[PDB]
RNA sequence: CUCUGUUGGUUCUCUGUGCUCUGUGCUCUGUUUACCAGGUCAGGUCCGAAAGGAAGCAGCCAAGGCAGAGACGCAGAGCAGGCAGAUGUAGCUGGC
């Protein structure tokens, strides 16, 4: 607990030992420390909070209809879609799922699964297929049938690996092929027990695609997952959504004012 | 896959060539390189 | 030589002057969350961090000026300490039995070829001991690591008695006059009962001195449930780390002996038999916070 | 320098007897041939995301090929071993 109204020494030293235990940054701690000292405000509570909000500031529409949901290992991509199907199709918004996670072990069977809950058909296929072209034939049947939206899965791949990333970029390109416009909004997954690797897996994303928006997923534990802040501070890249758990109903807009709340307790 | 680029040189090659590899001249270079997909430079 | 959390938490206390005690609280809590990125226990990495906040007030670091070069070396001296101190090596006696226990895909057939040739060089003789029977061609994989070094190795059948066994043990090493037995086990997990019960007996028998237990180096945080099941129910004596040669940290030695309270041996670094070196205390303190 | 019967010599084709030599016809068998408009084509490539396709060299196989052992048809050029067969023979010397 940060005991707010004491003194100068005391409210700063408090400050260090909330945002570091909430997977924060390097330069990105030692940036906020540094423009409250040279503030000079009694009011405390109130000067850290209109900092942090500046930091994540460059219902939610997406500014196409193809979008892209990209990440890494053992953060739940799968589980990410299954909650985005839920959300705008109480709006009225018709949604349409594609697999392309074939190369792991059961991992196109588990979004036919949650399809067949939310009563949305998945575009399947066969076990050592190319998961870029599986999307192509998405596009046109969303251009010919009459669909608003879609959500393109990917397999479980690593930042290290230059192998895979190049196959990453052979799904842009297939969805450009059809429709020129197509992708503008390109999420991206992460987990909140992720340490500083978080800020590694951000820089060579966005040089692969090109990040428009980052999705957080299970907030729900102890973690507090603040690795969102380094990440607009470089990039430039906003945030989107948040996850508070494994079910479907479970995903909230992003509020800056309710994520700051719960990061200093 | 250098090494399965230098037995794919010799395996587009005769017996002759394999056992003398001396006779391998201009005419016989364009032969080997067109028979297992690389340039004149590989062989 | 540092990592990314470590060189901005000793980083920042340079030329600010004397600290207070709330300073040393959130510089320890840094170090508590650089452990379990480094693959140790949070229950390992709490108590860590209290033995060396009153080992801080001892040497006084709140009178000191420079509180850097301080805290950073009462970690490195305490993870020392912690670990085993300097390199020990087991006592030889004139008939040893050492048995190598563990889990699935650590590398228990692999370790078993390192230590036939690393004490054949000194004067000692080996001899080699297979009781995998669950796994497939299991009994082969040690008979061709047995033909590299020189050492003969003797094969169990299916569905063998513990006192069947003991009896062709004693044979071979009167004949021959082996002094160092090597006994290989199969992989089992911690939860499951009926192999756990099986190794409780194979202990009672035959009669060991030193149990050596092969753990993996990226191991998570499930590293204090294998050291304290093993202990209880069998009972360790000494540990082995191998797969130090990729990327990995090794911070599952840390929440091995925190529990027991034995010291670790050996250390693999390559997968050869001829790799093999002494545990160091000095190396591995500067790769877990490094 | 009548012809006849037994009987004697060359140059004809030929028809049959079975041999032997060559070309073949093609075929059989051993051996020979890098690429130069054959078939199948391991790798290794390329075209694709893939599913699925293509060129394509070795090899081999085929085709060209070089030679003998083949039953022999179909045939000409050969000798001397053949008792010997079918319609003419022309010159010279004999014997009847």
């Amino acid at each position: 607990a940060i005991p707010w109204g004491g003194n100068l020494e005391e409210v700063l030293e408090e400050l260090e030992m909330a945002l570091l235990a909430a997977d924060v940054g390097l330069s990105a701690t030692e940036e906020i420390l540094q423009e409250v000292r040279a503030s000079g405000r009694k009011d405390l509570k109130e000067a850290v909070k209109e900092k942090l909000v500046g930091m994540l500031e460059p219902p939610v529409e997406p500014k196409g209809r193809v979008v892209l949901v990209v990440g890494v290992n053992g953060v739940g991509k799968t589980t990410t879609i299954a909650k985005l199907g839920r959300y705008y199709q109480n709006l009225g918004k018709k949604v349409m799922f594609c697999a392309g996670d074939t190369f792991r072990a059961a991992g196109g069977t588990q979004l036919s699964e949650w399809g067949k809950r939310l009563s949305i058909p998945v575009i399947q296929g066969p076990e050592g297929t190319d998961p870029a072209a599986l999307a192509y034939d998405a596009v046109q049947a969303m251009k010919a049938r009459g669909y608003d939206l879609l959500f393109v899965d990917t397999a479980g791949r690593l930042h290290t690996k230059h192998n895979l990333m190049e196959e990453l970029k052979k799904v842009k390109r297939a969805i450009a092929k059809a429709d020129p416009e197509e992708p503008k909004e390109v999420w991206l997954v992460l987990d909140a027990v992720t340490g500083q690797n978080g800020l590694e897996q951000a820089k060579k994303f966005h040089e692969a695609v090109g990040l428009t928006g980052v999705i957080v997923t299970k907030l729900d534990g102890t973690a507090k997952g603040g690795v969102l802040i380094p990440i607009v501070r470089t990039l430039k890249v906003p945030i989107k959504f948040v996850g508070v758990g494994e079910g479907p109903d479970d995903l909230q807009p992003f509020d800056p004012e309710a994520f700051v709340e719960a990061l200093l307790e | 896959k250098v090494l399965v680029r230098m037995e794919a040189i010799i395996n587009s090659m005769t017996m002759k060539e394999r056992a003398k590899p001396e006779i391998i001249k201009g005419s016989r270079k364009r032969r080997i390189a067109a028979g297992s997909g690389m340039q004149v430079q590989d062989v | 030589q540092l990592s990314a959390r470590l060189q901005e938490a000793i980083g920042r206390l340079r030329g600010r002057g004397r600290i207070t005690e709330e300073d040393l609280k959130a510089t320890l809590r840094e170090i508590r969350r650089a452990l379990m990125d480094a693959d140790v226990n949070l229950e390992v990495a709490r108590d860590f961090v209290e033995r060396v906040r009153e080992e801080a007030l001892g040497k006084q670091v709140l009178e000191s000026l420079t509180p850097a070069e301080v805290i950073l070396a009462t970690v490195y001296e305490a993870l020392k300490e912690a670990l085993g101190g300097e390199a020990r090596l087991p006592v030889l006696k004139d008939r040893n039995l050492w048995f190598l226990v563990g889990l699935q895909g650590s590398g228990k057939t692999t370790t078993a070829a390192k230590l036939a040739l690393y004490y054949k060089g000194k004067g000692r003789r080996p001899l080699l001991v297979a009781a995998d029977t669950q796994r497939p061609a299991a009994r082969e994989q040690l008979r061709l690591l047995g033909e590299k070094v020189g050492v003969p190795v003797l094969e169990v059948m299916d569905g063998e008695s513990p006192e069947s066994i003991r009896r062709r043990v004693e044979e071979k090493a009167r004949l021959e006059a082996r002094d160092l037995i090597l006994v290989d086990t199969a992989g089992r997990l911690q939860i499951d009962e009926p192999l756990m019960g099986e190794l409780a007996r194979l202990k009672e028998v035959l009669g060991p001195d030193e149990v050596l237990l092969v753990l993996d180096a990226m191991t998570g945080q499930e590293a204090l449930s294998v050291a304290r099941a093993f202990d209880e129910k069998v009972g360790v004596t000494g540990l082995v780390l191998t797969k130090l040669d990729g990327d990995a940290r090794g911070g599952a030695a840390l929440s091995a002996r925190h529990v027991t309270g034995k010291p670790i041996y050996f250390a693999g670094v390559s997968e050869k038999p001829e790799g093999l070196e002494p545990f160091y205390p000095e190396r591995l303190a500067g790769r877990i916070l490094g």
